[PDB]
């Protein structure tokens, strides 16, 4: 009977940096996905392996909602099969992804005068991330052999004067898992 | 960083535009432009934000737009009430920028003769061995006056200090002129006068011990 | 809904300005909100000074950064600006206002006049301007009071009860370097001696109020 609390996800007062991306577990509730699909406030709403209309007809055992901020250039990396700084080193979708990727421009909230530095991404890692892996370490990366050593995170520095490719976007990734277990999230 | 014309003029009922140019190296994509209205001696009031949006309670006669690095505030159906300075604001990569105002003058306003009240020195100020005459000028529309003082009939130029004109709520202008003198100079002389000349015509008021 | 700067202040050259903004109607803890300080030198352009965000990020004029500081106290709903090595070129009205990026600044305070001068503070001499037969224009009589030799006052009448017909004139700068102004109210001629009229003169730099009866 409880309605799925998507507002705590899409309307949260803080979003995570992408290297420390947040995961919300959604359970034991009814979700109307069309309410979101038809708001017209989303510059991205791309569903993989399912249609958003059919999604209100379906039940799942859990729904995961992963959210973070990236720059607009990098929204295309939040998709099955992609490479890049974000896909390889921050947030990686499986090639078989069944879910939806929702994004919107947040320049009026996430930039600030002189730059907003709170949002970081990982620039260097020893290997690519596995799907849905998270790395929050702050170890100095070695590109060489001395104890050519770099701090592994870089700030986005969001500026209100940037063009759209460099403006901040809030992203929400909905994963629908279907397991041989009781389903708890239905439309 | 932001450059505005010093002045713009429009006649009632018609539409006027105030332009706001930002240096290309300073404003980037020039995403957020706000417009402020400030009336003399009062705080800025937000009329347009985000280039085109009106806060609630701002009239639809105010509109904003942008093209390249030039934003424009447009006012339609000009009323006398909206004479003011209009100031634009935007971001640079390091700061908030404003650039100078644009004074908007609504034309066709009726000419108006000054209203003059002249006050003698108070008895309480006279006790303290000082004396001041107070000539208050108000409600003249062409915003310049000339003020001449005279004791009996002799022109007085000493101890006269006159404010520059200032614009009132009703878009007319006001000024004030003070003549300072010793109590015994005031008891001496039958009468003191304040002569306000406006547009070649003179309104004169006399006061007497 | 509201912002208000602290009182008008005289500041000696090379010493430091301190202003406090007290606001109401919104929290400086809510995301995206900030509170900033902007000044306007007499007859000159608005100049942004400083900003403080909900998360305690601070930003300053790049050219004035070494002299500025801004602090917030969300419990007292106040924001505090400090500026150092004050000079007479810094004489200006100083405004606080609410920031949210999308609109830059929406609600502004009324502004507070900061004066940088070595000259000392002088409170006002308030003298009545009695109504008379020579200040009578039909049904309307003019009365006022004269605020003389101060260093820059507000005037109300009958503690704010009397507002219509009030015209407080801008002040004259005497060759002595002190200021004087006058406020006059037009009342009904019959009213005189039936109604008691007081002018309330607040300086604030000298922490001086005077309520002068006018008879």
């Amino acid at each position: 009977t409880n309605l799925c609390p998507f507002g705590e996800v899409f309307n949260a007062t803080r979003f995570a940096s992408v290297y420390a991306w947040n995961r919300k577990r959604i359970s034991n509730c009814v979700a109307d996905y069309s309410v979101l699909y038809n708001s017209a406030s989303f510059s991205t709403f791309k569903c993989y392996g399912v249609s958003p209309t059919k999604l209100n007809d379906l039940c799942f055992t859990n729904v995961y909602a992963d959210s973070f901020v990236i720059r607009g250039d990098e929204v295309r990396q939040i998709a099955p099969g992609q490479t890049g700084n974000i896909a390889d080193y921050n947030y990686k979708l499986p090639d078989d992804f069944t879910g939806c990727v929702i994004a919107w421009n947040s320049n009026n909230l996430d930039s600030k005068v002189g730059g907003n530095y709170n949002y970081l991404y990982r620039l260097f890692r020893k290997s690519n991330l596995k799907p849905f892996e998270r790395d929050i370490s702050t170890e100095i990366y070695q590109a060489g052999s001395t104890p050519n050593c770099y701090f592994p995170l870089q700030s986005y520095g969001f500026q209100p004067t940037y063009g759209v490719g460099y403006q901040p976007y809030r992203v929400v990734v909905l994963s629908f898992e279907l397991l041989h277990a009781p389903a708890t999230v239905c439309g | 960083a932001l450059t505005q014309p010093a002045s713009v003029s429009g006649s009632p009922g018609q539409s006027i535009t105030i332009s706001c140019t930002g240096t290309s190296s300073d404003v980037g994509d020039f995403n957020y432009v706000s417009w402020y209205q400030q009336h003399p001696g009062k705080a800025p009031k937000l009329m347009i934000y985000d280039v085109t949006k009106r806060p609630s309670g701002v009239s639809n006669r105010f509109s904003g737009s942008k093209s390249g690095n030039t934003a424009s505030l447009t006012i339609s159906g000009l009323q006398a009430e909206d004479e003011a300075d209009y100031c634009c604001s935007s971001y640079t990569t390091s700061s908030i920028s404003f650039g100078g105002g644009t004074k908007l003058t609504v034309l066709g306003q009726p000419k108006a003769a000054p209203s003059v009240t002249l006050f003698p020195p108070s008895s309480e100020e006279l006790q303290a061995n000082k004396a001041t005459l107070v000539c208050l000028i108000s409600d003249f529309y062409p915003g310049a006056v000339t003020v001449a003082w005279k004791a009996d009939s002799s022109p007085v130029k000493a101890g006269v200090e006159t404010t520059t004109p200032s614009k009132q709520s009703n878009n007319k202008y006001a000024a004030s002129s003070y003549l300072s003198l010793t109590p015994e100079q005031w008891k001496s002389h039958r009468s003191y006068s304040c002569q306000v000349t406006h547009e070649g015509s003179t309104v004169e008021k006399t006061v007497a011990p | 809904i509201t912002l208000k700067e602290s009182g008008p202040t005289l500041v000696k050259p090379t010493q430091t300005l301190t202003l406090t903004c007290t606001f109401s109607g919104f929290s400086l803890s809510t995301s995206g909100v900030g509170v900033g300080w902007i000044r306007q030198p007499p007859g000159k352009a608005l100049e942004w000074l400083a900003l403080i965000y909900w998360d305690d990020d601070k930003r300053y004029s790049p050219s004035l950064k070494s002299r500025l500081t801004i602090t917030k106290d969300t419990s007292k709903n106040q924001v505090v600006l400090t500026m150092t090595n004050m000079d007479p070129v810094d004489t200006a009205t100083y405004y606080c206002a609410r920031h949210r990026i999308g609109y830059i600044f929406d609600y502004w305070g009324q502004g507070t006049l900061v004066t940088v001068s070595s000259a000392s503070t002088k409170g006002p001499s308030v003298f009545p301007l009695a109504p008379s037969s020579k200040s009578t224009s039909g049904g309307t009589a003019a009365l006022g009071c004269l605020v003389k030799d101060y260093f820059e006052v507000t005037v109300s009448w009958n503690s704010g009860a009397l507002t219509s017909g009030v015209h407080t004139f801008p002040a004259v700068l005497q060759s002595s370097g002190l200021y004087s102004l006058s406020s006059v109210v037009t009342v009904p001629s019959s009213s005189l001696g039936t109604q008691t009229y007081i002018c309330n003169v607040n300086h604030k730099p000298s922490n001086t109020k005077v309520d002068k009866k006018v008879e």
